[PDB]
């Protein structure tokens, strides 16, 4: 038992070694029995089972509302995630699993706010928008009951470089130069407050103008920021998707480029759009950093789409990668194809689900099992995608402490990216045992005083030591044989410490404290890797570096996030291998690069999609007969009669059955990322 | 680390003026003092009916700290003609760039806008004044006649400047030509005799310009930053400049030949909107004479725990080689949105150590976001990449963050003790701050007893007044203090001794010093700073044996060392500092005599022995190496006996083994010193008589020069005796491999065909693959997965090309990938198109490769059409085919000629079923 060897010297002490390790406060133990071990060990000595200190962690949940079947209803009884706060008691160095339950529920309120480019390129597109309201109306009224829309516009920073300043005309009519009329230029206005009355929209659109500017980029993301942070003037429901729909097309001015213009003062993220509507810090306060955007964004619960022009989706496409949860779409040039690119970024961003943590202790970490669509289960993983409207996954969570922390309660939130629903985590540790409450400084239970009785041996104070604090400092007889050495021919401290009366006190240490009762034990001696020593992820205790929850190896070099091992298409190591310490090991032969997406020499793609094809067409197949192909037959099924040749990448496949007819097939996917298949109804 | 932080000297501006924007130095050669220049591009000024026309301050030191405006210009707008101003001197931010060299001082104003002479237009072309010890002219190289924005006319030059060596002044504005940027260059010579007040668009003859490009190249910013060094060898400066917006806003930062402006180096960014090249730096940072650069890209977002983005900034460190290619390492920062990397200001050699220093700012880091500067050492082998110090802004925010380091300038040393000092702005409270840097002291501690080994029956002394003898031993102590620049004469030591140290909380000591009867001494030394070592003795003795009982643990002596600083102190109250990367304390062991009996001396006889399961070692791999260690002393006692393990170039050290049962566990170290390398391990201090001792130890090697065959271990036992202080040298040895195993391999698409074959028919002369029948594809992989790698190599495919007189599949065209070149025996598509070999007539391919290393492949892609024609004609004689093809491949050479070769060879087989 590992608790004997180590700790024994209290109750604090013994309960700090490991889980497992129990305490016995009870008086009448027989003299030199092992206090401190493993219970069912323990009891075997008689050790009172009340007087037993065995503390239990446990998770245990307060608020567990079932989730919701529809959106439609109160803004109190929509529950999207659940449990929505649960309890948990940790020991020292104890880790507890939990679960939890996300539903992407339908009918879900929604939150339109269209934020729009108004330089003299969009001029063409203005018009097209002339009548969005009802339109967009009508496409939403089939996946939503209680729309809401909003208006803004942005063209850049109205100062210099940016602006026109001369001929004194040009600053009431930009266009003057064009024998035409435009709008003075403009920083960021709002227009219209997200309302329901979606007639408001088009009376709104239809007495807007555009502007002009001098350079190329433009001041979106200073609209953004003003777009997301003032709630009260947009309007945004809590209980309600956000949709940002960012229409531009045109490159972006961003941070550190206002000092150009002679501005140096760093974006604050605060709301600054006064009583006219308009953003009044526009020349004051530099672009915000994608940072910054992220953070914002992230707290607002705002999904933010780029619906961009071809000329420059390329640009947005990259910088939609720095800023998790962010959808790109591409606008035509007279911004005719819009509605459809909202309508479809609404259904990707209900696709996908993924956690979120806030305020995290230090001394915590998490470990993620997502079960997504059809039980499949991914570990290390914290997010699904490929999900439909109403669609249910769940996640497993583990926690662990890093000790005992100082702090006795404290709390953290996981939340799902997008969602107002959030599980809240009421942390407590219990480190001390109860039997500590009636300790007894000085008492006449210790000799000469000199100590304090509690749970059982006196803590002896200066100038004695041993059982009872009978032998004081000056007495160190060395007539005692008192077992002070691990093994006889070996010192009796192991050269660390010095033998007192049988008990061994050990001397200085280079950095760290030593223990154990022949001082073998420390806390700085662990194991070390190219140079580091323990890698800081876990603790390092008698020479071993022990890590965290997401953290792994004798060395704890070795993570557990999953990142690193996303394929671009969105699944775990391109389907051919695990993540392993953040780097896919392929499984199957051929398979190489960072996420085993290069295998050159794979069999025919049209190979694995007859596979799929018997699950979806005939009562056959080993998956079939595990029922596990709904599992793998992610693709779009549809059935012909004659094969659609008008494809440019369509692959054209064909395959013999077990009867004696032939098979006919096509497969491709697109930009959007849906992969299809056409089979042919009836087999040759 | 000796930058003063107790007592520096703050300056403050106008409020809201931006005081502290811009920093420099100013050392007039004509004059003793010096004085800090500091822009205020806000300032009002006394110019008619300017406002906000912006300042440059002369502030002076060794007095009171009073700033003085410079009047580079007394006058307002002037004129073109009756009611037509010329230029618009309004809020032009004079004072947003200050640079100066020997008396002269350059000051721009990157916002001034000027009315071009042939339109009624307001366009910042920026202007800059240059002022050459009494004379002052206007340098505005961007107020030329090329005036729209698709010109100069936007150009705002003077956003950066710089200085070089040959007195030629380097300018960047950043809005030239659409925003592309562009960097000017001209002799202070001719700008000062060119200069006239009449003329508004002069030209210079000596004038350096980059020039407009396409139009892809549009919104870079090409001049956001310059600095200037030599990165072709020729002794003359050439132009480093920062493109924050270039390459899709990666950022870029150009080179350029400061001789003709020729393009030499570009560096690009790792993520977008990072702003890399948001400031650049050239400095040799590890004492080479090659100068090295430094790019900030305050935004750049890094991965912490969990993979989440995080904005703190980084640092892009380029060591220049003679070979004309730069070593590359990142610098990140520590704090999220702090922006670190927003300047690099080099030091100079700050400490005097030999390499010179940087400082890197974070100008919103630290409690709240007052800002915080970082001190970076450099090595001889680059820049160490933990920060020496840091310095921490202490004004609060007013209306507007501090940005405490959001400027800074260095390498002067303005109060002449030897170091350079360091100014720091914090325009956000304008203010500046003087850091100055204390002299570096090293000291040389000694410390010896001679008497190590005790014998507590030698009495040989007497304690003082008292007839008991006692054995004693010396002790000799000494102190060398040496440094730097302007330092005292005589340096104050105190010395404190202390007996028996390794006894904690009341434990008796062992020890006491003989004059007295304590076991601690104290003493007060004076050092002259000098080579002649200073020393000083006393007596210890052992307590009597009857007071004590330990006989086996060692007496530490120990000494510790202290400087007074406050004596040490300068006229101006500048304390010294000792070196920060020496000890303060210094020890040494006496061991009590443990019965050895024989002379009363101990005789040791210590031998070793090495071994290994590793036979032999591949090139490089997973390496498990390991080395299994015997020690053992048949002769007495031996004290301080260690193990030191000697490696060669490529080695390193991972523990002792932990899991094994009969393997002793040992504390091992390992250290790098004196330009060698050792790992070692404490066998036991004492080992006794006889003692047995077996430990094993973990090492990771790969080798990568190709210069030897073999890898190397020494061995050697050290201890304290008097005589017998080393043992027999042993050596180990294991002998290099080369494991390049690799695997040829193909698949065909389809894996099948079936006839006939839906919308084909006969035709007298094809001219179109739908016309011949369904196209197939054969892919081979030449694939190394060895700890291995091989130079070259051959591979061999087989293909047939007629059976029964028939074609069956059909050449169409070739595709690879990788380090070979191919041929076949017969031509590629014979006809112009827009069941083995063994038994019908092949066609063969050849191809060579050159070097795959370990995870490298080459692949060989061949698509064919099956000429369908000729499988109707299989169909009439009513057989089957399963038509075949293979390849194969032999290693020719390794890249370890040294080493001995061995043949690797095989083959692979792939085919194509054809059927109704």
């Amino acid at each position: 038992n590992i608790c004997t060897t180590r700790g024994v010297s209290s109750c604090q002490q013994c309960l700090a070694v490991s889980p497992m390790c129990a305490w016995c406060s009870d008086e009448a133990l027989p003299l030199g029995s092992p206090r401190c071990d493993l219970k069912e060990n323990l009891l075997k000595d008689n050790c009172a089972p009340e007087s037993i200190e065995f503390p239990v962690s446990e998770a245990r949940v307060l608020e567990d509302r079932p989730l919701s079947d529809k959106g439609s209803g109160d803004s109190s009884q929509v529950t999207q995630v659940s449990p929505q706060r649960i309890a948990l008691r940790l020991r020292p160095d104890d880790s507890k699993n939990f679960s939890i339950q996300v539903r992407q529920v339908e009918d879900y309120p929604v939150d339109i706010y269209y934020l729009m480019d108004l330089s003299y390129s969009m001029k063409d597109d203005l018009w097209s928008i002339q009548n969005l309201g009802t339109k967009l109306a009508t496409q939403m009224r089939k996946l939503t009951s209680n729309l809401r829309i909003g208006f803004g516009a942005f063209v850049d920073k109205p100062v210099s470089p940016y602006m026109y300043i001369s001929p004194p005309e040009a600053l009431e009519n930009p266009c003057y130069d064009m024998k035409t009329t435009c709008l003075p230029m403009f920083g960021y206005k709002h227009v219209l407050t997200l309302t329901d009355q979606v007639t408001r929209f088009n009376e709104e659109v239809k007495k807007q103008s555009v502007s002009r500017n001098r350079d190329a980029p433009e001041g979106g993301f200073d609209a953004i920021m003003q777009a997301t942070v003032c709630d009260e003037k947009i309007g945004w429901r809590n209980d309600a998707s956000h949709l940002l729909v960012f229409t531009t097309d045109a490159k972006t001015h961003i941070a550190l480029d206002g000092r150009l213009a002679g501005i140096v003062q760093p974006n604050d993220g605060q709301c600054h759009v006064g009583s006219d509507n308009h953003y009044s810090a526009s020349t004051t306060m530099d672009y915000p950093s994608l940072g910054l955007m992220t953070e914002k964004l992230s707290q607002k619960n705002i999904n933010l789409i780029f619906a961009v022009t071809e000329n420059v989706v390329n640009l947005y496409q990259n910088y939609s990668e720095l800023i998790p949860g962010t959808t790109v779409g591409v606008l035509s040039m007279d911004s005719s194809n819009v509605l459809q690119l909202i309508v479809d970024a609404y259904g990707k961003i209900r696709s996908k689900v993924e956690l979120e943590v806030r305020d995290l202790p230090e001394e915590l970490s998490l470990s993620f099992n997502a079960t997504c669509l059809n039980n499949e289960v991914i570990p290390g993983l914290k997010s699904c995608m490929g999900l439909k409207i109403g669609d249910t996954v769940s996640f497993s969570i583990e926690a662990k402490v890093r000790g005992c922390p100082q702090e006795k309660e404290k709390s953290f939130t996981i939340k799902p990216v997008g969602f107002k629903d959030s599980l809240i985590v009421q942390v407590t540790f219990d480190c001390d045992c109860a039997c500590q409450a009636q300790a007894e400084p000085n008492s006449h239970r210790c000799n000469n005083g000199n100590g304090t009785f509690e749970c059982g041996v006196c803590r002896c104070g200066p100038g004695w030591l041993g059982s009872q604090c009978e032998c004081s400092e000056e007495d160190y007889r060395p007539s005692q044989q008192d077992e002070c050495s691990p093994r006889e021919g070996q010192p009796v401290c192991s050269q660390r410490g010095e033998c007192l009366c049988g008990q061994c006190v050990c001397h200085s240490s280079d950095f760290g404290k030593i223990t154990g009762k022949y001082c073998e034990c420390d806390d700085f001696s662990c194991v070390r890797y190219k140079g580091e020593m323990c890698s800081g992820h876990g603790q390092c205790s008698c020479g071993d570096c022990l890590c965290d929850s997401d953290w792994t190896g004798y060395y704890c070099n070795c993570t557990t996030r999953t990142d690193t091992c996303m394929s671009s298409n969105g699944l775990l190591c391109s389907g051919r291998g695990k993540c392993e310490c953040g780097s896919c090991v392929c499984i199957q032969p051929g398979s190489y690069g960072d996420t085993c997406e290069k295998c050159p020499t794979c069999p025919d793609a049209c190979t694995f999609k007859k596979e799929c094809v018997e699950c979806k067409k005939f009562d056959r197949g080993a998956l079939h007969d595990e029922n596990t192909c709904n599992r793998y037959c992610r693709d779009e099924i549809e059935s012909v009669k004659e094969l659609k040749d008008t494809g440019k990448d369509a692959v054209n496949c064909t395959y013999k059955n077990e009867d004696d007819c032939v098979v006919r097939f096509q497969y491709y996917e697109d930009s959007s990322g849906k992969s299809i298949l056409y089979v042919v109804e009836e087999p040759e | 680390f000796n930058l003063d932080v107790d007592s520096p000297a703050e300056y403050s501006g106008p409020e809201g003026s931006y005081f502290g924007f811009a920093v420099d130095f100013f050392v007039p050669s004509a004059s003793s003092r010096m004085f800090l220049l500091v822009g205020a591009p806000k300032a009002n000024t006394t110019q008619p009916g300017i406002v906000e026309g912006g300042q440059v301050l002369k502030c002076d030191w060794s007095s009171t700290r009073r700033c003085q405006p410079i009047e580079f210009d007394a006058t307002g707008n002037r004129d073109y003609a009756k009611d037509d101003p010329l230029e618009f001197k309004s809020h032009q931010w004079f004072g947003a760039s200050v640079r100066s060299k020997q008396d002269k001082i350059l000051a721009c104003a990157p916002l001034y806008h000027w009315r071009t002479e042939m339109k009624q237009e307001r366009e910042p072309v920026g202007t800059c004044f240059l002022q050459d010890g009494t004379k002052t002219v206007e340098y505005a190289p961007c107020r030329s006649q090329d005036i729209d924005a698709d010109g100069q006319g936007f150009c705002q030059g003077g956003f950066s400047i710089d200085f070089t060596k040959a007195d030629r002044v380097l300018l960047g504005g950043p809005g030239s030509f659409y925003w592309q940027g562009q960097l000017i260059s001209d002799q202070v010579a001719e700008i000062v005799s060119k200069y006239d007040p009449n003329v508004y668009s002069i030209k210079y003859n000596n004038q350096l310009a980059t020039r407009t490009a396409q139009a892809i190249f549009d919104d870079s910013y090409l001049g956001y930053s310059v600095a200037v060094g030599d990165f072709n060898g020729d002794g003359i400066d050439d132009f480093v400049s920062g493109v924050p917006r270039a390459a899709r806003t990666l950022g870029m930062v150009y080179i350029y030949d400061g001789k003709n402006m020729s393009s030499l180096y570009n560096f690009t960014g790792e993520q977008m909107a990072a702003y890399f090249g948001f400031s650049v730096a050239a400095t040799d940072i590890n004492g080479d004479d090659y100068a090295d650069v430094f790019i900030g890209a305050p935004l750049f977002m890094d991965r912490g725990s969990d993979g989440k983005l995080q904005e703190v900034g980084q640092v892009s460190v380029s060591l220049q080689r003679a070979s004309g290619d730069f070593q590359t390492t990142k610098l990140n920062g520590f704090e999220v949105f702090a922006r670190f990397g927003s300047a690099i200001a080099p030091l100079g050699d700050l400490d005097q150590d030999g390499f010179n220093d940087i400082a890197i700012a974070a100008p919103y880091g630290g409690e709240d976001k007052k800002g915080i500067v970082y001190i970076f050492n450099g090595r001889s082998t680059g820049l160490n990449a933990v920060p020496s110090q840091i310095l921490e802004g202490q004004w609060a925010a007013r209306s507007m963050p501090p940005s405490f380091g959001y400027s800074m300038k260095g390498a002067t040393d303005i109060d002449k003790n030897g170091y350079p000092d360091l100014i720091v702005g914090a325009f956000g409270v304008d203010r500046a701050i003087l850091y100055r840097a204390r002299p570096v002291i090293t000291v040389n501690a000694g410390l010896e007893v001679y008497p190590s080994i005790l014998n507590q029956d030698n009495k040989t002394c007497s304690l003082p007044g008292t007839a008991l003898k006692v054995s004693c031993f010396n002790v000799r102590f000494c102190l060398k203090a040496d440094g730097k620049g302007v330092l005292p004469r005589k340096l104050n030591f105190q010395v404190e001794l202390l007996l028996d140290k390794l006894k904690q909380k009341g434990a008796i000591r062992r020890a006491l010093f003989l004059y007295s009867r304590s076991p601690s001494h104290s003493k007060n030394m004076t050092i002259s700073r000098g080579g002649l070592m200073q020393c000083e003795e006393l007596i210890a003795y052992l307590r009597d044996e009857s007071e004590f009982r330990d006989k086996l643990t060692p007496i530490t002596i120990f000494m510790e060392y202290r400087l007074d600083y406050r004596t040490a102190a300068d006229t101006t109250g500048l304390q010294p500092i000792l070196n920060q990367f020496t000890p303060a304390n210094i020890s040494r062991q006496a061991h009590i005599l443990l019965d050895c009996g024989e002379d009363n001396v101990c005789k040791p006889k210590l031998e070793v022995s090495v071994d290994s399961d590793q036979k032999k070692i591949y090139i490089g791999d997973d390496n498990p190496l390991t080395l299994i260690v015997k020690a053992q002393n048949q002769g007495e006692g031996a004290y301080e006996a260690e193990l030191i393990v000697s490696i060669p170039l490529q080695a390193d050290f991972i523990g002792v083994v932990r899991n094994n049962e009969a393997l002793a566990r040992l504390s091992c170290a390992f250290k790098t010193e004196n330009q060698t390398r050792q790992v070692v391990c404490d066998l036991g201090n004492p080992m006794k008589a006889g003692t047995q001792l077996l430990a094993g130890l973990r090492f990771s090697v790969h080798q990568q020069s190709e210069m030897d065959t073999s890898v190397k271990f020494d061995l050697q036992i050290q201890s304290s005796n008097l005589f017998d202080k080393v043992s027999p040298v042993v050596s180990h040895k294991v002998d290099l491999a080369v494991l390049a195993a690799v695997e040829i391999r193909g698949v065909s698409s389809p894996d099948h065909v079936f006839l006939p074959i839906p919308n084909w028919e006969h035709k007298e002369n094809p001219e179109t693959e739908e016309d011949v029948g369904p196209v197939v594809q054969h892919i081979y992989e030449l694939r190394n997965n060895g700890p291995s790698s091989f130079s070259k190599a051959m591979l061999h495919l087989q293909w047939p090309y007629k059976y029964n007189n028939n074609t069956l599949l059909y050449i169409l065209h070739y595709d690879i990938d990788g380090p070979m070149n191919c041929t076949s025996d017969m031509e590629i598509n014979p006809l112009r198109i827009k069941l083995g070999c063994g038994v019908a007539q092949c066609l063969k391919i050849v191809c060579q490769v050159g070097r795959l290393d370990r995870g490298k492949s080459a692949i060989l892609y061949v698509k064919s059409l099956l000429w369908t024609e000729t499988f109707m004609n299989k169909e009439n004689q009513n057989h089957s085919y399963s038509l075949k093809s293979s390849a194969s491949f032999n290693v020719i050479e390794f890249p370890y000629k040294n080493l001995p070769i061995e043949d690797i060879t095989n083959s692979t087989l792939v085919t194509t079923n054809v059927t109704w």
